[PDB]
């Protein structure tokens, strides 16, 4: 048991505060040796955070962190080499004015990719609550993301319990007529509308033009709609899916579910559930499927901890009798998992003392060779005989800061072997498969200001648009 | 802040009770209790009563030590009799002393006036502001006097800080006042008050009355005018007034005030089964066993009355404002105030919350019940022999006094010149700290002592003694101390009277303490003329010719005393014949009243020899009560209530003893304890001597409090006699000096037990104190010079090792000597902490500038005020935990603060008044380590003549040197202890604060203070900047200071309001807000904008986020403005409109909010916002409470409540898109919810509601009728009646909760009180509830069946929900388990499963340790504390001392556990752990 004298350790300043803090690692690779990690957090002359890093790159002597605030208050401004920079402001109310994100890390940080978020309310008397937000984009095609629209209190309104509602929302992809409510809170119904063509990638759901006498331009002939019935309490009673679904449910006394019945598209309805039943802790104890398979759910009185999950078929089924799985667990006293088991035989793991899991071992099927960008083909028919599966070990080594090095791997009896890297930059998180590159410093070029990555695959581009 | 919504309701809550907790420690020692009483705010204007019990109280209708007086201010004469003249001295209603005042250009506070808040007045008064010794908060007082003692009465104001504005005694009933000359008042009542808002509380009085007074009520207490009690108060006035009603030439009718307090001493039916009349029937109040009388004044008050019930009016159809003819207000709720009695004293049983049911039943809370150590005559022991004084006694032989100051007398035996030996009260070794002796003699050096008119009298009344000079020509004294210091001799500015003989010297009229000599009898009265040990001229006097005549000296079966039968602390003059006694009221100088008879005492004229009489109080009320000797046996004979005599005790004598002209019988305290024991010597054989301790425990202390929910105390009571007893023995194991002067043994609270009835648990609180202190020239207490406390639970359970609690703090005696020992006290196992803090003696000045205090020198007299304003001010506190480690000898933390006295000019040539300022504060948290605590210190710089908090700074220190070697355990990885370190660690900080205040402060108003300006900045620096012994005021103040003017800072904030009022934003009277304003971003923030922003995009996002620039705050020259916003937009009625809410709009960028008030502008009817959503509401005016809601949809809401004013059913229904939806409306479909949890069971779903509950919080107790008993025992049911009287069950049949020990106990009687119980099993206070989840419309409609329990306090113990059946675990009828032969729960299907929840077992703190996991049930019932223990599983949660988890263990054994340090903390998991 090599967790003893493993613990964690905060330490503050005269004024309290969070200064430093410490976690002891230790892998069972290295017994002998234990690492204290450490990280720092820098208070200004507000009491606030003035500054907090990566380990790695705070030790190497390198600052990558910013984070600047109002008198009080919150950030207004905070950038790292990982995330780039990000700016907001919000009124005395806190409703907000301004968003920008997407901007890099040279004298300033480069704004031309801003994707600004703006915003547009509603006026005396109404109670000031957006009327829409445009994408404000810097230098370049500025259009109006959404759009809401506020009921008022007609009759009609009250009756369909909208009055004030947001009875629309228009939006990228289009709109929701928020177009009717239950006393209860719960929808009566709502109607959404996609694009006047959604295949067409061009038509933006940005809302240029005054009124949907433009925007019937940009909204579907293929609308559809939900309306539904609740409980007092709110649970759903009935509902209605317009493309020809339905729905109706029913609950035990505490609320657990019983039974269920959904309507398929513009046909029957019927029961799903054939049996459910639950424990003490609420959670699920005994069930069969509307196939007729049954199940059983079981516990560590002591903690609740799930120890195992049991499954069969009865007698004369149309699959005939079987038990399907009777899954077992082994776990330390943290509770992080040890082994597992199951019969219709075994796996086991190892973890540092920081609970990284450094090793799995158990069976994996042979010939689907080293995993790459693939799926490789089920074996067909389903196995007769298990020794299409064998041994493995699979493995894994990482930083004393929030990075990994390598994974590595041995099924030796299919001789499938590898150790494979993730290239990490010098001074980001930023890091790709090695095919890409093997180099941490040229692998921080391989992404956005945002810091979102540039490719899945050697040519595979991601095009990344506003709003992330 | 926002809109007061129109409230949806919760639904639910849990049990409640009242006031449940004593405070802790304090100075006095005493033991005291109380809880506000449970009656409305009105439109947040009704009174601030409360119960009270002291243990240092007197007597009073509230029943003896109980107290909930008004609020009134009187005349002043504990020195004695008052003059009636210019020459009175009066007391503020706080109990301070009054002293005309000084105006700011240097001479008194004289005018006459002709008008009041400017009314004008028919005829001018005289008026004075008014000027107390001492300040606690400055509230204004003006005194008024007629400009011509024709022109009606005096009467006074108060004026509030916050403008609350007060008038007593303008009228007779307000007034007490001399009988039978009112020209002379004693004390002026709260008769009104005034609020801004025009609001007013009014305040109605009786007089005492001959309804149930008897013959002898008349024949001896007729002048009973002068007596007053409190009939009524009324308030919710409907018409608002800035000015008084009293200005009314008549009073508005009682319909003007809507909310009325009725009280009530038992003249309307005190029967539950019954509601109240309104009006009071023709019992009229009832009468008393026990009536007192006082004569504190030279003038009597008689006390003939005592509460039994009082009750709340709400005036419902003007509430309403739906009705105007025949308003009868609706009894909102009853209060019940149960009563024990006795011929010499009463007090209450119990007391309940009551309230009315529609049917007229009575529906009422579990009392709470109290009970009182008491005298008895049933118990007493037999005599005991006196080895230690055996024979010591017996004319010569015996010689005794306290002379040292024990609070104990000393038997100091002396014979010749210098034979003065001191047989010396001592502890005895071994057994309890109850037991004393008086050790051997010891010699001192002393006066010559003989031909003098020897005797060890104090002289001056210092409580210390003094001998008495006065030989031939030779007249003076020496004073000793405790010490035994006999001072150089004093001549005394000697003019005693001349000695004619002792015969009839006069020694208590005086008044207490002052006493001197009058030689007098018949016809005439000579003047005494002690002054503090000097004298006046012994002047002469008589009493009226017909007052009878009281003369000492003659023996024919008679005597006379100065002695007081009457217990008003008056040893009054009595005269005792065979036959009879008669007594003689104090009149004060030169007179005496009528004298009364006391009824009872007689003995066989054949024989009455006088001497055979003992003059002592026995009961302890004051009462002198009365012994005589037979020669085989006392007879004892008990004064009732001071008016007659029980029947006597008969008492046999030590056997084979007889007594005889030997023998002399004495009483003393000899014990100790407070109260005494007869002492005799029999010199007929060499042993003399005889005791008997008739008295086991001093009477009349609240030694037992309980509620019937399930909490009950045992209370622990000791002498500071025994205390110092404990001291002095400490003192000689020193070889220390005694000098803890305090000459009387005052008794104190020691110990206390809290026991929950319920889990078995309890929590013990016990606590020490020394240095018992007293004021030898005002003869004053002066608090003790350290206090100490500890405790710990007591728990069923060894798995939870208590590792008991102690602390210890310094209060300010204000006695040099005494106050600067005690630094000595403190701890010092570290001693890098800084040296102390000093009182600061300051004198205000009008400085011509702004105003300032400068600190100065006093003068002896004056240094001896200031200490004793200091008096009771906390210095010093020190926190610990005991345990096995090496540390519980080192705090926690520790605590300290300095204080500033500021003086003031005064009329007064001979003393300043004074305020007192608690100007520093610092504290270590050492975290039980010495070496390396974190250190803080708060402190104030500026304050006006009005002492607002206009600068603060405070500072937080940097760290101390890294350590040489590990404090902490060798379990840390090692590298922890050299890698817990920061720079920060030594960056010492700084902090500054600082705002200013409007003052509208002139003619009525008296606005002191109000919130004008804010701001903050903050300051850091080097460890190497902390100045020598860290801060003090003066390190602060200086040109140096780190934050003195040219010291540059960050700036971090400002805050202001503006007002709406007359000018310039500045305050109304009302003070109501124009907006609030905040600053927000600064040119330093600024720069986080920089990277993005321009000076147009910035200007643009800051106008469109609402902020603005202003003025920054405290610009002094220079600085830049600032953005700040502004906020809180709202507006408000006239006073007309009560100045009521009428709209809000938390900032201009939003849409508003509208608000409509009732009739009486007290409820918020209707509402809508600016989008026009309507909301609505309709009021159960009982409660101020909606019963009824709309929302902006029309869905109505309803809600129903119990008459306490419980919610207990709901529903609501409304529209749903061309349909109706939701239930029922209530009166379309009616409902009742059921009685009981069985009844409710029986109840079908579509119930068109969507809530009801059920509630017991009388559950806990077995509720026992005549009903199956009369079967058992057939006794008539005399018991079942009598058992009330017994208290053993309520007027309502509950098991009453002390009742249940109280009547089983007292003779032993009848087991089946006992065995009729458990068949009820005492079941924990709880609730029941229905919510549906569909309307009553669908036949499927699910109930959440679920139920709560609490505890007798307020802690939620467990609760379950019903579930579909199925297998669960198996209650017994008595709670216990059912268990397989194995002992194995019993595992079974069940139709009546449920899940029960929440369940966890509790420290007296309510920390859960014991945290249990969810388990089925079959039972709704409770099951066992016991078999619960035995299996159930739990996490266990392990606190330190401070509360916190240092560790929590699994339910099996891994462990979460931390680690506290003062600049760091450890955590480790359950595998780390594992290594344990």
């Amino acid at each position: 048991q090599l967790f003893s004298k493993t613990p964690s350790v905060t330490v503050f300043d005269n004024r309290g505060l969070s200064v430093r803090d410490i976690a002891y690692r230790r892998h069972p690779d290295t017994p002998k040796v234990t690492e204290e990690c450490i990280t720092y957090h820098q208070f200004d002359f507000r009491g606030f955070l003035a500054q907090s890093l990566d380990p790695r790159l705070n030790h190497k002597e390198v600052t990558n962190f910013s984070y600047l605030t109002d008198l009080n208050g919150n950030i207004i401004y905070t950038q790292s080499v990982d995330a780039g920079n990000t700016l907001v402001l919000n009124d005395t109310e806190g409703r907000s004015v301004i968003a920008m994100t997407n901007i890099s890390r040279n004298g300033k940080d480069d704004l031309s990719l801003a994707v600004t978020r703006t915003f547009q309310y509603e006026n005396a008397p109404l109670p000031g609550r957006p009327l829409s937000v445009t994408e404000q984009v810097n230098g370049e095609n500025a259009r109006i993301t959404e759009h809401f629209v506020y009921a008022g209190n007609t009759p009609q309104e009250k009756n369909l319990n909208l009055a004030g509602q947001c009875v629309s929302y228009y939006d990228a992809a289009g709109l929701i007529q928020t177009d009717s409510v239950s006393l209860t809170g719960k929808p009566l119904s709502v109607s959404r509308k996609l694009l006047k063509n959604l295949d067409d990638t061009n038509i933006l759901a940005d809302w240029q033009g005054n009124d949907t006498s433009a925007w019937n331009s940009l909204l579907a002939t293929e609308i559809y709609t939900t309306v539904t019935r609740t409980d007092a309490a709110g649970a759903v009673l009935t509902t209605i899916d317009a493309v020809g679904n339905q729905q109706r449910v029913a609950f035990d006394i505490a609320g657990q579910l019983s039974a269920s019945w959904l309507t398929l598209k513009g046909g029957q309805e019927q029961v799903i559930i054939k049996v459910l039943t639950y424990s003490a802790a609420g959670q699920k104890l005994r069930e069969e499927g509307g196939n007729g398979v049954v199940t059983t759910y079981t516990y560590e009185a002591e903690t609740q901890r799930l120890i195992g999950i049991k499954t069969e078929r009865p007698n004369g089924h149309a699959a005939g009798a079987k038990v399907l799985q009777d899954l077992r667990y082994e776990y330390d006293p943290v509770g992080n998992v040890l082994s597992i088991t199951n019969d219709a035989p075994e796996n086991a793991y190892r973890y540092d003392s920081l609970y990284q899991l450094v090793s799995a071992s158990g069976r994996e099927v042979a010939g689907a060779g080293q995993q790459g960008s693939d799926l490789p083909s089920p074996l067909v028919p389903l196995p007769s005989d298990s020794s299409v599966y064998t041994n493995y070990t699979r493995t894994y080594t990482y930083d004393s800061a929030g990075n990994l090095m390598r994974i590595r791997h041995s099924a030796p009896a299919t001789n499938n072997n590898y150790t494979l890297n993730i290239t990490v930059s010098e001074r980001s998180n930023r890091g790709v498969m090695s095919s890409l590159t093997e180099n941490p410093a040229d692998v921080d070029a391989l992404f956005t200001a945002s810091g979102s990555q540039k490719c899945l695959q050697q040519g595979q581009s991601l095009i990344w648009t506003p709003r992330g | 802040m926002a809109i007061t919504t129109l409230s949806l309701p919760k639904g639910g809550g849990a049990i409640n009770g009242m006031g449940e907790s004593v405070g802790q420690a304090g100075p006095d020692g005493m033991v005291t209790f109380s809880i506000p009483l449970p009656f409305s705010a009105g439109r947040g204007v009704a009174p601030a009563l409360s119960l009270s019990y002291s243990s240092g109280a007197g007597n009073g209708p509230f029943g003896m030590g109980w107290q909930c007086s008004a609020m009134s201010i009187s005349r002043r004469t504990q020195k004695g009799v008052p003059q009636y003249n210019e020459d009175d001295e009066f007391l503020s209603p706080s109990g301070e002393v009054m002293a005309i005042a000084l105006n700011d250009s240097g001479f008194e506070d004289v005018r006459t006036a002709n008008r009041l808040q400017g009314i004008p007045l028919p005829f001018s008064y005289k008026v004075t502001r008014y000027q107390p010794r001492l300040i606690q908060d400055f509230i204004k007082i003006e005194y008024w006097q007629p400009v011509k003692q024709t022109d009606g009465t005096p009467f006074w104001i108060i004026y509030s800080p916050d403008g609350q504005t007060h008038i007593l005694g303008k009228n007779s009933h307000s007034r007490v006042a001399n009988a039978e000359n009112p020209s002379q008042i004693a004390s002026w009542l709260l008769e009104e008050t005034v609020t801004p808002t025009g609001e007013h509380i009014y305040y109605q009085y009786s007089g005492e009355n001959q309804v149930n007074c008897t013959d002898a009520e008349i024949a001896l207490h007729p002048q009973d005018s002068a007596q007053r009690y409190l009939a009524r108060i009324d308030y919710g006035n409907i018409s608002p007034q800035a000015s008084l009603f009293v200005l009314d030439e008549e009073l508005p009718n009682l319909t003007q005030w809507l909310f009325h307090l009725v009280f009530d001493y038992g003249e309307r039916d005190i029967s539950i089964n019954k509601i109240p009349t309104f009006e009071g029937g023709t019992t009229g109040w009832l009468a008393r066993p026990d009536m007192f009388s006082r004569y504190d004044f030279g003038i009597e008050i008689r006390n003939r009355r005592l509460c039994h019930q009082v009750l709340g009016f709400h005036r419902l159809e003007a509430l309403n404002d739906r009705d105007v003819t025949d308003e009868i207000p609706v009894l909102v709720n009853r209060l019940t105030l149960d009563y024990d009695l006795n011929n010499s004293v009463s007090t209450l049983v119990a007391v309940r919350q009551v309230a009315y049911e529609t049917d007229g039943s009575p529906i009422t809370q579990p009392p709470l019940e109290f009970d009182y150590q008491r005298f008895d005559t049933g118990s007493i022991p037999g005599w005991q022999e006196m080895p230690q004084l055996e024979a010591f006694n017996g004319y010569q032989p015996y010689q005794m006094i306290d002379l040292y100051g024990e609070g104990t007398p000393g038997i100091l035996y002396q014979e010749t010149p210098g034979a003065w030996w001191y047989k010396s009260p001592q502890r005895q070794i071994g057994g309890d700290s109850n037991a004393v002796t008086y050790g051997a003699m010891k010699a001192l050096p002393k006066i010559p002592r003989l031909q003098e008119g020897a005797t060890l009298m104090d002289i001056n009344g210092d409580g210390r003694l003094d001998w008495v000079i006065t030989s031939a020509g030779v007249r003076g004294f020496h004073s000793i101390h405790s010490t035994g210091e006999w001072t150089h001799f004093t001549p005394l500015n000697t003019l005693p009277t001349e000695y004619f003989h002792p015969k009839a010297q006069l020694a208590d009229l005086v008044g207490a303490g002052l006493s001197d000599l009058v030689l007098i009898g018949p016809k005439s009265v000579r003047l005494y003329a002690n002054q503090q040990g000097n004298w006046a001229p012994a002047q002469d006097v008589t009493q009226a010719e017909n007052v009878s005549l009281p003369v000492i000296g003659i023996d024919s079966r008679q005597l006379v005393a100065f002695a007081d039968m009457l217990g008003s602390g008056q040893q009054h003059l009595v005269e005792i014949t065979a036959d009879s006694v008669k007594c003689w009221p104090n009149m004060g100088h030169g007179r005496f009243g009528q004298p009364l008879t006391l009824e009872g005492f007689s003995q066989p004229q054949t024989s009455f020899n006088p001497d055979r009489v003992f003059l002592a109080d026995i009961d302890g009320s004051g009462t002198n009560d009365i012994i005589y000797a037979h020669s085989e046996c006392l007879e004892i004979y008990l004064n009732e209530s001071g008016n007659r005599f029980s029947k006597p005790i008969s008492l046999l004598l030590p056997d084979g003893v007889n007594f005889d002209n030997t023998c002399q019988l004495q009483a003393a305290d000899i014990q100790g304890l407070g109260i005494a024991s007869l002492v005799m010597t029999v010199p007929h054989m060499s042993p003399t001597h005889w005791r008997c301790d008739l008295a086991l425990n001093k009477p009349w202390l609240l030694n037992v409090m309980n509620n019937n929910r399930g909490a009950e105390t045992c209370l622990f009571y000791r002498s500071s006699a025994q205390f110092w007893l404990d001291e002095k023995q400490l003192v000689e194991a020193a070889g220390q000096q005694p000098e803890c002067h305090l000459p009387f043994p005052m008794h104190l609270h020691w110990r206390s037990e809290i026991f929950d009835e319920i889990t078995g648990n309890r929590l013990t609180q016990e606590q020490e104190y020394a240095h018992g202190s007293w004021d030898g020239q005002e003869r004053e207490f002066r608090g003790f010079g350290r206090l100490i406390q500890r405790d710990t639970d007591g728990f069923a359970q060894v798995d939870i090792p208590t590792h008991p609690s102690r602390t210890v703090s310094w209060f300010a005696t204000g006695i040099p000597e005494i106050d600067t020992t005690l630094s000595a006290e403190f701890w010092r196992g570290d001693d890098q902490a800084f040296s102390p803090f000093s009182p600061r003696f300051t004198r205000w000045e009008n400085d011509s500038e702004a105003g300032s205090d400068v600190a100065f020198i006093p003068s002896e007299h004056d240094a001896f005020w200031l200490n004793r304003a200091m008096k009771g001010q906390l210095l010093r506190s020190e926190l610990y935990g005991d345990d096995g480690t090496p540390e519980a000898e080192i705090p926690y933390s520790v605590t300290e603060m300095r204080h500033q006295v500021r003086a003031l000019p005064t009329t007064d040539a001979t003393v300043p008044s004074a305020w007192c300022s608690t100007i520093e504060t610092r504290s270590y948290q050492y975290q039980r380590v010495a070496a390396d605590p974190q250190c803080s210190q708060q402190v104030v710089i500026k304050a006006d003549r009005y002492g607002s908090p206009l600068l603060s700074v405070a500072i937080n220190y940097p760290r101390r040197k890294k350590p040489e070697k590990s404090p902490y355990p060798d379990d840390l990885p090692e590298t922890l202890f050299d890698s817990s370190y920061d720079t920060q660690q030594q960056q010492l900080h700084l902090t500054k604060q600082q705002q200013n205040y409007f003052h509208l402060t002139n003619d009525d108003n008296w606005l002191l203070g109000l919130p004008k300006e804010q701001r903050n900045d903050g300051y850091q620096y080097d460890q190497e900047r902390a100045p020598a012994n860290g801060f003090t005021l003066e390190t602060l103040i200086a040109s140096n200071s780190l934050i003195g003017s040219n010291q540059p800072f960050t700036y971090l904030g400002q805050s202001r309001v503006a007002y709406q009022g007359g000018v310039d934003e500045q305050p109304s009277l009302q003070a109501l807000v124009a907006y609030g304003e905040t600053a927000i971003l600064d040119e330093k923030t600024l720069q986080a904008f920089v990277g993005v922003l321009d000076s147009k995009t910035r200007d643009e996002l800051l106008f469109s986020a609402g902020y603005q620039l202003a003025p920054r705050l405290f610009r002094v020259e220079s600085e830049p403005d600032v953005w700040v916003a502004r906020q809180g937009y709202s507006e408000f009625g006239d006073y007309s409109q009560f100045w009521r809410p009428l709209s809000q709009r938390s900032t201009l960028l939003t849409g508003k909010t509208t608000l409509k008030w009732d009739k009486h502008y007290c409820v918020v009817i209707e509402t809508q916002d600016a989008a026009q959503l309507v909301t609505q509401a309709r009021y159960d005016y009982r409660f101020l409470t909606p019963y009824s809601l709309t929302d902006a949809n029309d869905n109505q809401h309803y809600v129903v409540l119990n008459p306490f004013g419980e919610v207990i059913a709901s529903r609501f229904w409304g529209t749903e898109a061309g349909k109706d939806a939701g239930y029922s409306t209530p009166q379309a479909k009616p409902f009742v919810v059921p009685a009981t949890i069985e009844a409710a069971l029986a109840l079908s779903p579509g119930i068109p509601v969507a809530h009801c509950a059920i509630f017991e919080p009388e559950s806990w107790m077995q509720k026992l009728t005549q009903h199956d008993v009369s079967e058992r025992m057939a006794d008539n049911g005399t018991l079942w009646n009598a058992l009330l009287q017994a208290r053993f069950v309520t007027e309502d049949g509950y098991v009453c909760a002390l009742g249940r020990r109280r009547w089983m106990a007292r003779h032993g009687l009848s087991v089946l009180m006992l065995t009729l119980l458990a068949e009820i099993p005492r079941t924990p206070p709880h609730s029941l509830t229905i919510t549906t989840d569909r309307y009553d419309s669908d036949d499927q409609q699910q109930l959440r069946q679920r139920i709560l329990f609490s505890d007798g306090f307020g802690r939620l113990l467990q609760s379950a929900q019903r579930v579909e059946a199925g297998e669960s675990w198996q209650r017994s009828e008595d709670s216990s388990l059912v268990v397989n032969v194995s002992g194995t729960p019993a595992l079974v299907v069940t139709d009546n499963r449920w899940a029960v929840s929440g369940r966890t077992e509790y420290d007296g703190k309510g920390q859960g340790i014991r945290v249990y996991q969810p388990y089925f049930l079959d039972d709704w019932r409770y099951l066992s504390d016991d078999s619960a223990r035995t299996d159930l599983f739990a996490d266990t949660h392990i606190y330190d001392p401070l509360g916190r988890e240092y560790q929590v263990i699994t339910a099996k054994g891994y462990r979460r556990e931390r680690q506290y340090t003062p600049w760091f903390v450890v955590n480790q998991d359950e595998n780390d752990t594992a290594a344990n």
